[PDB]
């Protein structure tokens, strides 16, 4: 168990639909 | 929105019944000082 914390916060209003990682990782949802 | 205006700040009084505005949130009481804790991103 582990708790994540916010440290970045950025008002961008941009849509976000797709997103892609630069370079073992795992994505969930 | 990203261009906001300034935004002053008073001097803080302890042990009074006064009307504070700390950033948004407002509200009636006697600011005194405490033990407690905060995480560094916590502000309440």
């Amino acid at each position: 168990f582990s708790a994540l914390e916010p440290l970045v916060d950025l008002p961008i209003g941009i849509n976000i639909t797709r997103f892609q990682t630069l370079l073992a990782y795992y994505v969930g949802y | 929105a990203t261009v906001c205006g300034p935004k002053k700040s008073t001097n803080l009084v302890k042990n009074k019944c006064v009307n504070f505005n700390f950033n948004g949130l407002t509200g009636t009481g006697v600011l005194t000082e405490s033990n407690k804790k905060f995480l560094p991103f916590q502000q309440f």
